């Protein structure tokens, strides 16, 4: 191979791996903040559906 | 938290209906026919305000209308009514089916002297409509501000950047 080819292919390898490494660091930081605050699409542990609530006029009025 | 705000004892004084349950059961159908409107205003106020402290004037109108109902019974048809609720009062379960001739006497005298018609089967169980002048309760549960939901997802789903990014797997 040419030193041009090896050199620039090395640069492409370094680009792709540095991009993946910074994305892994952002992956860890996003996971930390979403477990801590709980305001993202992840770690949304289920609560009770409010579509299950009956809203009809019941037998007694104090409810 | 906050101090609970109760009405005074003078806000609760009203002339009571001091009659027995068999007396109330004997003229129950004429009470439902004749005392319809303030009773339904009260029960609409009671199922909408969801607070008996917001219903005291409507309950007092209920009590006034019931007292006028039994005074209008007592002036004209006191003795067939007494004959009828005594026979209702004899039974333990207080059956209407056991006392049809005293019922016929009471309903006859009531239709002849007071013009009241006893309702048919099905009528008192109707869901009626009530014309009120009080405003609709804007928050009867006193529900505070709801929490804002989590943001939804949006945008076209692009591929993963350089695959899985799992240590060396390039896809
Ligand atoms: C227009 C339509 C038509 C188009 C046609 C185009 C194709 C034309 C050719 C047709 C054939 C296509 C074949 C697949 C494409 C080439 C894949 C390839 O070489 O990837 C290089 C791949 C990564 O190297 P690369 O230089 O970065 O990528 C070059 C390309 O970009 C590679 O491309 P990439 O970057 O996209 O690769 C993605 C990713 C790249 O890889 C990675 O990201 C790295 C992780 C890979 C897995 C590592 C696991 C390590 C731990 C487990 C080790 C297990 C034991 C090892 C083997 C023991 C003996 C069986 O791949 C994987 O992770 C796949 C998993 C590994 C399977 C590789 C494909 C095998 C196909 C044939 C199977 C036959 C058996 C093979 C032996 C079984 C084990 C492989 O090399 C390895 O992982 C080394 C292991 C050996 C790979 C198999 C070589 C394929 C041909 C084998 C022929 C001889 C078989 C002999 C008999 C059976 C064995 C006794």
């Amino acid at each position: 191979d040419a030193p041009e080819k090896n050199y620039e292919r090395t640069m492409a390898i370094l680009q792709i791996e540095s991009e993946k490494a910074e994305l892994r660091l952002k992956e860890l930081e996003v996971r930390r903040l979403m477990r801590a605050k709980g305001d993202g699409p992840w770690f949304q542990y289920p609560t009770i559906d409010k579509a299950l609530i009956d809203h009809s006029p019941k037998a007694t009025p104090d409810n | 938290p906050g101090i609970v705000e109760l009405p005074s004892l003078e806000d609760l004084k009203v002339q009571e209906v001091k009659v027995s349950s068999s007396v109330l059961k004997a003229a129950a159908h004429h009470y439902g026919a004749q005392c319809d409107k303030p009773n339904k205003e009260f029960m609409l106020c009671r199922w909408e305000e969801k607070d008996p402290r917001r219903c005291l004037e409507e309950g007092k109108l209920v009590n006034q209308c019931a007292l006028e109902f039994f005074r209008q019974i007592k002036r004209h048809c006191a003795e067939p009514f007494t004959e009828y609720w005594t026979c209702i009062d004899y039974s333990g379960l207080q059956l209407f089916r056991r006392c049809r001739k005293e019922q016929a006497q009471f309903d006859k005298c009531v239709l002849d002297k007071l013009g009241w018609v006893r309702p048919d089967l099905g009528e008192l169980s109707k869901v009626t409509k009530v014309k009120t002048d009080r405003p609709l309760p804007e928050n009867p549960y006193h529900s505070r501000a709801r929490p804002e939901p989590n943001p939804e997802v949006e945008g076209d789903l692009k591929p993963a950047r350089h695959g899985s990014r799992l240590f060396f797997w390039t896809m």
